[PDB]
C-alpha cells in the first residue's frame, strides 16, 4: 500500500456521510417540529390561513435534501476495489461536518422563528412577507454549508 | 424541544385543551342573552358541555346564586380532578396556584370578627378551591399573635409572613385589609421565584408575563383603592406594591407620591404599555379584557404547563359573564346584558 | 387538634384520649366516619372557654 | 460542586489534554495512535454492533414518539372518543420508523459472513466492517430523530383534532412531510452500504 | 505493529463496548429515579364546603 | 490466545446474555411502574374498572419474556473455545433486544398510566387505548428478531 | 375505522375472510388453533341461554365476536398443517421428505439430498437444526410480501368498483390508472420476481442464484446495470418499467385538477394527496413484514418454552420424576395456554385488524357519511 | 500463567459474586423505603390493616434472597487456578441477577407505596393490588433463572 | 512520509475550514432568531415598520459570509503533500473567525431582541440602534482581518 | 523535527494567537451585551442620553482592539523553523490578553446595566461611572502590558 | 538538552506569566463587578457619598497590580535552555498569586455592595466597613509575599 493511502481510509469517508446525513435531519426535524407547534396552536383559532402557513416546513424539509444530495454525491465515490487516499478520506469528514451544522443552525432558527412567526400571524395579515424575508436570510446559512462543501468535495479528486 | 414535556404532563394537558374548546363562544352568549325566564335559561345552557348539570336542581325556584353555585361546583371538583394526577413539578405548581387563593380564604374569615357573624355560614358563603384543614380563626379570640401559631405553623403561608405583625392587638378592617396585601406581595414573589427556577422553558416567558400582569393589577388596584379613603406615607405605600411585575420597577415609587387621581395617571403614563382608567365607567372591564387576550396567547403554545393558569382565570371569567346575563334577565336590566367580556 | 392545643397551652397540659368503636354516620358525609373521645386539663376560666 | 455530573465532564476532559500533552512532551506521539487502532481491532465489532445499533435506536425513536402522540391522543379522547379510531393514522407514521430500521437488518445480515484467520484484515472486508458501523448510526439516529419530530407533531394533531375536523386533513401535511426524513435516513442507508461486499 | 501491551491491548475494543453499554443503562435509571406517585388521588379529605 | 478464537471471546457472550434480561427487566419494570400506580390511582374511586385495566402490567410483562428467551439461546451458545466471530453476534444480539425492550418498556408505562385513568372518564376508550398499546409491544419484538436472526448465523460457520 | 359513505363498496365482504385469514399467518399452530376453536366452539353451542345472562366486562366483546373467534381458528389450524407445528413439534405424517446419508459419525457435517418433494407444506426435515430457522424466515418473509401485495392489489381493485358505478369516467379513470402502474409497475414485478425464481433450477443448470433485493435498489440506482442476470431481456423492460412508473407521478397530479383551472384548493389537495400515496406504496407494502415477524417470534418463543419446562421434568426420573411430570406440565400447560394464547392472540387480533385498516381502507374508503341510527323504544333503564 | 486462565481472572469473579448481592440490597432497600413510609403514613388513621398490607415489604425481601441464593452458589465456583471463562460467567451472573434486582426494587416499591393507600380507602383494591406487584416480583425470578442457568455452565464446560 | 509532511497533516486543515462555517453559522443563526423573535412581537401592534427592523437581521447575515469567505479561501490552500506547520495556522485561521463570529452572534442576538421592541416606544432608538449594532459587528471583522492575515502567511517560507 | 524546534512547535503559536482574538472578542461580545440592553431599556423613557451612555460599548470596543493589536503582533513572528522556546511564550501572550480581556468583559458589561439605568435618575452619577470602567478597563489592559514583554522575548533568543 | 534541563521546560514558565495574571485579573473584575452593581444602586438617593464609596473598586486595582508584578518580574527568569527545575516554580509563583487574588476579589466584592448598602442607611458604618476588608487585602498579599520569595530560589544554584 502507499504511504499516503492507509488502510483506515474508508472510516472518515463514512464519518463523513454519516454526519452529513443525520445532523442534517435533525435541523430538518426540529426546524418543522416546532413551527408545527405553532401551527396547530392557531389553528384552533383561525382555520383559514394554514394555506400559507406551510412554506416555514417546507423550506425546514429542503435542509434534508441538502443533506442528501450533499450525502449521495461523496458516498458512491468510495468503494474497496480502489484505493485512495487519506487526504481525500479526511475532506469528506470536512464535508460531512459543514453542511451538518450548518442546516443544523438553519433548522434551529426557522424552527424557532418559524414557531412565532406564524404564532401571531392570526393578528395581522400584512406581516406575511416581512416574516417570509426573513425565513430567507435564515435558510441561506444550511446554503452556505453546501456551496463551500461542493468545492470542498472536489479537491482532491 | 417540549420533548420532555408529555413524560408526566401529557395526559393532563391533553385533557385540559378538551376542557378549553367547550368554553363558550361569541355567538353562543348571544343565543343565552334572548332568553326571556330561568327555564329558558337552564334548557337553553344545556346546549353546551355544561348541560345534564342542572338537573335534578328544582321545580321552578331558581336564582342567579343557585346558578353561579353549581357552574362554579362543576369546575372545582374537575380542577380537583386535574390536580388529582400531577408530578412532583406540576403538583407544586399547581399547589402554588391553589395558595394564590387561600390567602382570600383567610382574609375573609378574619373580617367576620367584628361583625360576630355566625361561624357556620362564612365558610359556606366562601370559596372552596382555597382550603385549608384547620379552621377555628374566627372562633378563637382573635390577637394577630395569638393567631399566629395556628396559622403560621401548620399552614403552608408560614413564609408569607414577615415584617408583618403591627398593632396586634386591634385587628382592623383597615388593618386585615394591610396585612393580605403584604401577603399577596410576599406571595408574588415566592410564585415568580418559582417559575423562574423550576419550570420548563417555553412556559417561562409566557407564565411571567401573564403573573407579572397580575402583580401589576394588584399594584394599581390598590394604588387607587389607598387614594381614595386612606392617609399613609409613601413608605407604607412602597410594600404593598410587589416589584416582581417588572413591567414597571421604576414607576412603582412613583406611585408611591401619587396622593391623587392625576398623580396616578401621571404614575402610569410613562409606561404606555396598556390604559386603564381612561375614561371608562368600568374600570375592571379593562383589566379583564387585557387579561383575556394574554391567555388567548397563552393556549397558542402547545407545551407549556401554563395553559391550565390561563385556562382557570378563563372559566372564572365566563362564570361571572353567566351571572351577569342570569342577573340581568330576572331582574330585568336590559341594557347592560351585552356587557359580558369573552374573546373564544 | 393536638398541635394546636400544645401551643395554645404551652406545654403544661394535661391530655388523654378513648377510641371509638363502631362509630357512626351523620347528614353531612353520609359515611362511616372513625371518631375518638377526647379530654384535656386546665385550670383557667376563659382558658377553658377558649 | 455544586453539580456532579458536569464537573465529570470537566474533570474527564482536563485529564486527556494532560496525559496527550504529557505523551507530546516526552516524544511519543507513536503511543497514542487513532489509526493503529482502527487497524488492531476486529473489523466484526463495527459491522456487528452497526447491525445492533441501527435497529437499536430506530425502536427507541419509534417507542419514543408514539410515547409523545399517544398521551396527547388519549388526553383529548375523554371529550370526544371520535378522535382515537380518526387519528389512529398518527402513529402509523410514529410505527413505520421501526420498519425501516427493520429491513435495515435484514439486508446487513446477508453481509455477515466468516472470514479465514488470514484476509481479516484485507482492505475488502475492512471496509465493509466499518460501512455497516457508519450505515448504523447513520440510518438509525435518523429514524431517532424521526421518531422525535413525528411524535410531537402528532400530538399536535390530536388536540387540534378536537375543533375544526375539517382542518385534521390540512394538518396530516407536515406529518407526511416529516415522514420523509426517516425516508430520506433509509435510502441513504442502502445507498452507502449498497457498494460494500460480504465478508469473503 | 502492535499498540502497548498495558492500556493499549486489543482488550481495549472489549472496555468500550462495555462503556457504552453503560452508557445506555445509567441514562436509563435517570427514568427510573424519575417519577413520582401522585399521591392526590391514594388519599381523600373531608372537604366540608363541597358536598 | 489464538488468532481466530482469543480469550476474551466469551466476555461479548457473558455480556451479551446478561444485557438481553437486564435492560428488558428494567423496562417491564417501569412498565409495571407507572401502569401499576396508574391502576391504583383510578380505581379506589370505581371498582369494577379493576380487571379489565391491568392489561398494560399483563402486556409490560411479556417484555421481560422477551428478552428471557433470546438471553436463553446465546446462553446454549457459550464455550470457552469460541470465536470472535460468534463472541460480537451474541453481544450484538444481547443489546439490541435489550434497549429496544427498555424503549417498549418506557411505552406501555406511560401510555398504561394516561390509559387507566382515561378509561375512568370515557367509558369507550379502553377499546382504543388497546388498540395503541399493542403497537407498544412489537417494536420492542423486533429487537428480539433481529437477535433471533443474529442468533442463526452462530453455530453455522464457527472455525 | 368510520362509516362508509352512501351506495360504495362496503368492507365486510372482505374483512369475513380476510381478518382471520391475515391472522392466520401470525400464528399458525394446529395446537393452539384447536385450544382456540374450543373454547369458541364452547361459546356458539351456549348462545341461546348465556345471551340471556348477565355478561361481564370483558365478556362483551369476546361473545359478540363468538364467531370472528371461531371462523378464526378453523383458518389457524390450517395454517398449523401447513407450517407443521404442533405445540412446537413437526408431523411425521406423509413420508416423502428428504433423504439422509446411510453411514456417518455422531456430531458431524451432515448434508441432505431430496428424492421428491413434500405435498402439502414443509416437512418434518428442517425441525432440528438451527440453519433450517435460515430456510424457515427467508421462506416466510417472501410469503409475507406475495399474499399482502396481491391483498392490497385485491383492494386497490374494488376501487374500481365504486367508479365506475358512480358513472365517473371523466375523472377517477385518470386517477386510477396512473395510481395502478406506479404500484403495480414497480412491486408487481418485484412480486413476481419472487414467484419466477423459485420456477427456475439454479443447480441443475449452473447460475449464480441473483440478489432476492440487491436486484430492487440498483434499479432506482443506476440505469439499467443489473451483472446478476436473472434474465436476458431484464435490461430491457427494468429501464422501460422504471420510466413508466416516474412519468405517471406527473401524470397523477396534473391531470385530475385540470378542468375546461383551479381554486387553488384542488391543486394544493392532489399535490398532497399523490406526495403521500408516493410513499404509501413503499411503506405499507413493507408494512406487511409484521405478519411475518411476529410469526417468526411466536413459534420460537413455544419451541424454547417447550425446551426450557418439559425438557427438564421431561428427562427420566423414578418416583419423584412422575410427579416432576405431574407439576411441571402445570407449570407448561398453564402458561402456554393463558399466557401465549391470549397474549398473542389479542396481540395479533389488533394487527390484523390494524393492517386490514390503514392498508384496505385507505384504497376501499373515498370518505364517510351517516349511520343509519333509527329509534326505538327498548327497555333503558340506568341510575 | 497460560493464555486460557490468566492470573486476573478472579477479578471478574469476586466482584460478581459481590454485584449479585449488592445490586438486590439496594433494591431490597428501595423496595423496603418507599413501602415503609407507604405502610407508616396511612395505617396510623386505621391500625387493624397492618397484618394485612405488610405483604409489599416481605415481597421487597423475596428479591433479596434471590441475590444471596446465587451469590453464595458462584462463591464454590471461584478458585485460583479457574478460567478466565469462568470469570466471564460470574461477572454475567451477578450483573443479570443484580441489576433486575433493583428493577423489581424500584417496581414493587412504588406500586407498593401506592398499592397500600389506596386499599385504605377501598377494601376492594388489596386483592387485586398483590396481582399487580407479582408481575413485578416475577421480574426477579426471572433474574435468578438466567444466572441459574449460567452458572450450571461454568465448571462444567472448561477445559483447561 | 517526510518528517516535515507526515500524512496526517491535511487534518488539521480539513477541520480548519470546518470550523470557521459551524460556530460562524451557529453564531449567524442564534442571532437572526433572537432578532427575529423580536421583530414578529414588535410589528404585532403598528405594522408597517419591516424595512426598518430588519437591520438585525442583516447584518446577522454579513459575519456568515465573513465566515464563508475565509473557508473557501483556506480550501484552495489545501493539498495532499502539504507541511505539517501550513495545516496549523489554516486552524489557527479556522478557529480564530469561526469563535469570534459565535461570540459576534451572541451580541447581535440580545441586542436585537432587546433594541426593535424598544423601537416601537421610541422612534428615535433607530439612529443609535445601528450605532450599538455595529460595535458587535466590528468584532466580527475582526476575525476575518486576522484569519486573512494567517492566510497570507500560510505558503510563504514553507519547506 | 529537531530536539529544540520540533514540528509540533508553531501548533502552540497558532491557538496561540488564536486565543489572542477569541476571548477578547467574547468578553467585547458579553460587555456589550449586558450593557447595550441597558441602553436599549432606558432610551424609550428618554432619547437624551444615549450619547452620554454610549461609552461603556466604546470601551467594549477598545478591549477588543487592545487583542488584536497583539495577534497581529505576533503573526509576524511566526514560521515554520522557529523555536519551541519561542512557540511557548506566545501562547502564554495569547492566553494573558485573552482572558484578562475577558474578565473585563464580565466587568464592563454587569457595570454597564446598573450604570445606565442608575444614570435615568442621577445625572450626578455618570462622572462616578466611568471612574468606575477605568479600574475595570484598566485591569483589561494589565493584559496587553504583560503580553507585549513576552513578545520581545520570543525573537530574542532562538537556537 | 540534558534531563536536568529539557525541551519541554518554558512551557511550565510560560504557562506561570499568564495565570498571574488571568487568576487575578477575572478574581479583581468580580470585585468591581458586584460593588458596582452596589454604588450604583445606592446612588441614586445618595449622591454625596459616592466619592467615599469608591474603596471597594480602588482596591481590586490593589490586587490587580499585584499579579502584574509578580508576572512582570517573574517574566524576566524566562530562556531558551532553562532547567526545568525552575520552570516549575514559576507557575508555583503564578499559581499562589493567581488564585489568593481570586479568594480576595471574592471577598472584597461580596463584602463591598452589603457594605455600601448599609452605609446608605447608617452614615457612620464605612469607617468600620473598610478596615475588615483590609484583612480581606491582606490575603491577597500573603499570595504576593510567597510568590516572590519562591522567585527569589528560581536563578540561584541551578546547574
Amino acid at each position: 500500500s502507499n504511504i499516503y493511502a492507509p488502510l483506515y481510509a474508508p472510516f472518515f469517508g463514512f464519518a463523513g456521510c454519516a454526519a452529513a446525513m443525520v445532523l442534517s435531519c435533525l435541523g430538518a426535524a426540529i426546524g418543522t417540529a416546532k413551527s408545527g407547534i405553532g401551527i396547530a396552536g392557531i389553528g384552533t383559532f383561525k382555520p383559514e390561513l394554514i394555506m400559507k402557513s406551510l412554506i416555514p416546513v417546507v423550506m425546514s424539509g429542503i435542509l434534508a435534501i441538502y443533506g442528501l444530495v450533499v450525502a449521495v454525491l461523496i458516498a458512491g465515490n468510495l468503494s474497496p476495489t480502489e484505493d485512495y487516499t487519506l487526504f481525500n478520506g479526511f475532506m469528506h469528514l470536512s464535508c460531512g461536518l459543514c453542511v451538518g451544522f450548518a442546516c443544523l443552525s438553519s433548522g434551529y432558527a426557522i424552527g424557532m422563528v418559524g414557531d412565532v412567526g406564524v404564532r401571531k400571524y392570526m393578528h395581522q395579515p400584512r406581516l406575511f412577507v416581512g416574516i417570509v424575508l426573513i425565513l430567507i436570510f435564515s435558510e441561506v446559512l444550511g446554503l452556505y454549508g453546501m456551496i463551500v462543501a461542493l468545492i470542498l468535495n472536489t479537491r482532491g479528486s | 424541544e417540549g420533548v420532555y414535556f408529555n413524560i408526566d404532563n401529557g395526559f393532563i394537558e391533553g385533557v385540559v385543551r378538551g376542557y378549553r374548546n367547550g368554553l363558550l363562544s361569541n355567538n353562543q352568549y348571544i343565543n343565552l342573552t334572548q332568553c326571556d325566564t330561568l327555564e329558558d335559561l337552564k334548557l337553553q345552557l344545556s346546549s353546551t358541555d355544561y348541560g345534564n348539570f342542572l338537573s335534578s336542581v328544582s321545580s321552578e325556584s331558581l336564582t342567579t346564586s343557585l346558578i353561579q353555585e353549581y357552574a362554579s361546583s362543576k369546575l372545582y371538583h374537575e380542577f380537583n380532578y386535574i390536580r388529582d394526577q400531577s408530578s412532583g413539578s406540576t403538583r407544586k405548581f399547581m399547589d402554588y396556584i391553589t395558595y394564590g387563593y387561600m390567602i382570600d380564604n383567610v382574609a375573609l374569615m378574619i373580617t367576620g370578627t367584628i361583625h360576630d357573624r355566625d361561624k357556620g355560614e362564612i365558610l359556606q358563603r366562601c370559596h372552596p378551591l382555597g382550603w385549608f384543614d384547620t379552621l377555628p380563626t374566627l372562633s378563637v379570640a382573635t390577637d394577630l399573635e395569638s393567631l399566629y401559631e395556628t396559622v403560621l405553623v401548620d399552614t403552608p403561608l408560614a413564609p408569607y409572613f414577615k415584617n408583618c405583625f403591627d398593632t396586634a392587638e386591634e385587628l382592623d378592617d383597615m388593618n386585615i385589609e394591610i396585612i393580605r396585601n403584604k401577603l399577596y406581595k410576599a406571595y408574588l414573589e415566592d410564585f415568580y421565584n418559582f417559575v423562574t427556577e423550576e419550570i420548563p422553558e417555553p412556559a417561562k416567558e409566557c407564565m411571567q408575563t401573564l403573573l407579572g400582569f397580575e402583580a401589576d393589577r394588584r399594584s394599581i388596584n390598590i394604588a387607587l383603592n389607598s387614594l381614595q379613603s386612606s392617609d399613609i406615607d409613601p413608605d407604607l405605600k412602597s410594600d404593598l406594591l410587589p416589584n416582581i411585575g417588572k413591567l414597571y420597577p421604576l414607576a412603582t415609587f412613583h406611585l408611591a407620591q401619587a396622593q391623587d387621581f392625576e398623580g396616578v395617571r401621571a404614575a402610569l403614563a410613562n409606561v404606555y404599555e396598556y390604559r386603564g382608567f381612561l375614561e371608562t365607567g368600568n374600570l375592571e372591564d379593562h383589566f379583564y379584557q387585557l387579561e383575556m387576550e394574554l391567555c388567548r396567547d397563552a393556549f397558542t403554545q402547545q407545551f407549556a404547563i401554563s395553559t391550565v393558569w390561563a385556562w382557570m382565570k378563563s372559566k372564572e371569567q365566563e362564570v361571572r359573564n353567566i351571572t351577569w346575563i342570569a342577573e340581568c334577565i330576572a331582574q330585568n336590566q336590559r341594557e347592560r346584558i351585552n356587557n359580558y367580556i369573552s374573546v373564544y | 387538634l393536638e398541635q394546636i392545643l400544645w401551643r395554645v397551652l404551652r406545654g403544661n397540659l394535661f391530655f388523654k384520649t378513648v377510641e371509638i368503636e363502631q362509630p357512626v354516620y351523620d347528614v353531612k358525609t353520609r359515611e362511616y366516619k372513625h371518631k375518638n373521645a377526647f379530654i384535656v386539663f386546665s385550670h383557667g376560666d376563659l382558658i377553658i372557654k377558649r | 460542586k455544586f453539580s456532579f455530573s458536569h464537573f465529570l465532564y470537566y474533570l474527564v476532559l482536563i485529564v486527556v489534554i494532560v496525559y496527550g500533552l504529557y505523551k507530546l512532551f516526552t516524544g511519543h506521539g507513536s503511543d497514542i495512535n487513532f489509526g493503529k487502532f482502527l487497524l488492531r481491532t476486529s473489523p466484526y465489532m463495527w459491522a456487528n454492533l452497526g447491525i445492533a445499533l441501527c435497529v437499536g435506536l430506530s425502536v427507541v425513536g419509534a417507542a419514543w414518539g408514539i410515547f409523545i402522540t399517544g398521551s396527547s391522543m388519549i388526553g383529548a379522547g375523554v371529550r370526544a372518543p371520535r378522535i382515537t379510531t380518526k387519528n389512529l393514522i398518527s402513529i402509523i407514521f410514529c410505527e413505520v420508523v421501526a420498519i425501516y430500521g427493520l429491513i435495515i437488518a435484514i439486508v446487513f445480515s446477508s453481509k455477515l459472513t466468516v472470514a479465514t484467520a488470514e484476509n481479516m484484515y484485507s482492505k475488502s472486508n475492512l471496509y465493509t466492517g466499518y460501512s455497516l458501523f457508519w450505515a448504523g448510526i447513520t440510518v438509525g439516529a435518523s429514524n431517532l430523530i424521526c421518531g422525535i419530530a413525528v411524535g410531537i407533531t402528532g400530538a399536535t394533531a390530536a388536540i387540534s383534532d378536537a375543533a375544526d375536523s375539517a382542518l385534521f386533513v390540512k394538518i396530516l401535511v407536515i406529518e407526511i412531510f416529516g415522514s420523509i426524513l426517516g425516508l430520506l435516513g433509509l435510502i441513504v442507508g442502502l445507498l452507502m452500504a449498497g457498494k460494500a461486499s460480504e465478508f469473503q | 505493529d502492535i499498540l502497548s501491551s498495558i492500556w493499549t491491548e486489543g482488550l481495549l475494543m472489549c472496555l468500550i463496548v462495555s462503556a457504552l453499554l453503560l452508557f445506555i443503562l445509567i441514562v436509563a435509571l435517570s427514568w427510573i429515579s424519575n417519577l413520582d406517585i401522585t399521591y392526590g388521588a391514594l388519599e381523600k379529605s373531608t372537604n366540608p364546603i363541597k358536598k | 490466545m489464538t488468532e481466530l478464537c482469543p480469550v476474551y471471546a466469551p466476555f461479548f457472550g457473558a455480556i451479551g446474555c446478561a444485557s438481553a434480561i437486564i435492560f428488558t427487566s428494567l423496562g417491564a419494570a417501569y412498565g409495571t411502574a407507572k401502569s401499576g400506580v396508574g391502576i391504583c390511582a383510578t380505581c379506589v374511586l370505581r371498582p369494577d374498572l379493576l380487571f379489565k385495566n391491568i392489561v398494560p402490567v399483563i402486556m409490560a410483562g411479556i417484555i421481560a419474556i422477551y428478552g428471557l428467551v433470546v438471553s436463553v439461546l446465546v446462553c446454549y451458545s457459550l464455550g470457552q473455545k469460541q470465536a470472535l466471530y460468534t463472541g460480537f453476534i451474541q453481544l450484538g444480539a444481547g443489546l439490541s433486544v435489550g434497549l429496544s425492550g427498555l424503549a417498549a418498556g418506557f411505552a406501555i408505562g406511560i401510555v398504561g398510566d394516561a390509559g387507566v385513568r382515561g378509561s375512568s372518564q370515557q367509558p369507550r376508550l379502553f377499546v382504543g387505548m388497546i388498540l395503541i398499546l399493542i403497537f407498544a409491544e412489537v417494536l420492542g419484538l423486533y429487537g428480539l428478531i433481529v437477535a433471533l436472526l443474529l442468533n442463526s448465523r452462530a453455530t453455522q460457520d464457527v472455525v | 375505522y368510520g362509516i362508509a359513505q352512501y351506495r360504495e363498496i362496503n368492507a365486510g365482504l372482505p374483512t369475513i375472510v380476510t381478518f382471520p385469514f391475515m391472522f392466520a399467518i401470525m400464528f399458525g399452530d394446529m395446537g393452539h388453533g384447536f385450544l382456540m376453536t374450543l373454547a369458541a366452539l364452547s361459546l356458539v353451542l351456549n348462545e341461546k341461554k348465556i345471551n340471556k345472562m348477565k355478561r361481564g366486562e370483558i365478556f362483551d366483546m369476546a361473545f359478540t365476536g363468538r364467531y370472528i373467534i371461531l371462523l378464526m381458528g378453523v383458518f389457524s389450524m390450517y395454517t398449523g398443517f401447513l407450517y407443521n407445528d404442533i405445540f412446537s413439534k413437526t408431523m411425521t405424517i406423509f413420508k416423502s421428505g428428504w433423504k439422509w446419508p446411510d453411514h456417518w459419525k455422531k456430531g458431524e457435517s451432515i448434508t441432505a439430498t431430496s428424492v421428491g418433494t413434500y405435498p402439502i407444506g414443509l416437512d418434518w426435515a428442517w425441525h432440528g437444526t438451527e440453519n433450517a430457522l435460515l430456510f424457515s424466515n427467508s421462506y416466510k418473509m417472501k410469503l409475507s410480501i406475495l399474499m399482502g401485495f396481491i391483498h392490497m392489489t385485491y383492494s386497490y381493485f374494488f376501487s374500481l368498483a365504486n367508479h365506475l358505478y358512480f358513472n365517473s369516467m371523466i375523472d377517477i379513470i385518470g386517477n386510477f390508472i396512473p395510481g395502478l402502474l406506479f404500484m403495480q409497475g414497480i412491486f408487481g414485478y418485484l412480486s413476481v420476481c419472487i414467484v419466477y425464481k423459485w420456477a427456475v433450477d439454479w443447480v441443475k443448470d449452473g447460475k449464480p442464484a441473483p440478489g432476492l433485493l440487491n436486484m430492487l435498489i440498483n434499479m432506482f440506482l443506476s440505469p439499467g446495470t443489473i451483472d446478476d442476470e436473472l434474465y436476458p431481456h431484464q435490461a430491457k423492460v427494468q429501464v422501460f418499467l422504471l420510466l413508466m412508473a416516474l412519468v405517471c407521478i406527473p401524470w397523477l397530479l396534473l391531470v385530475k385538477p385540470l378542468h375546461f383551472e383551479d381554486f387553488g384548493d384542488i391543486m394544493i389537495h392532489q399535490v398532497i394527496h399523490t406526495i403521500e400515496f408516493c410513499l404509501n406504496c413503499v411503506s405499507h407494502t413493507a408494512s406487511y413484514l409484521r405478519l411475518w415477524a411476529l410469526s417468526l417470534a411466536h413459534a420460537q418463543l413455544s419451541s424454547v418454552l417447550w425446551t426450557m419446562t418439559i425438557q427438564i421434568a421431561f428427562g427420566f426420573r423414578g418416583f419423584v420424576g412422575v410427579f416432576m411430570t405431574v407439576a411441571l406440565f402445570a407449570m407448561w400447560f398453564a402458561l402456554t395456554c393463558a399466557v401465549l394464547v391470549l397474549m398473542e392472540g389479542t396481540s395479533a387480533m389488533l394487527h390484523s385488524l390494524r393492517l386490514h385498516w390503514v392498508e384496505s381502507m385507505s384504497k376501499f374508503f373515498v370518505g364517510e357519511g351517516l349511520p343509519y341510527e333509527p329509534f326505538a323504544f327498548e327497555y333503558k333503564d340506568m341510575e
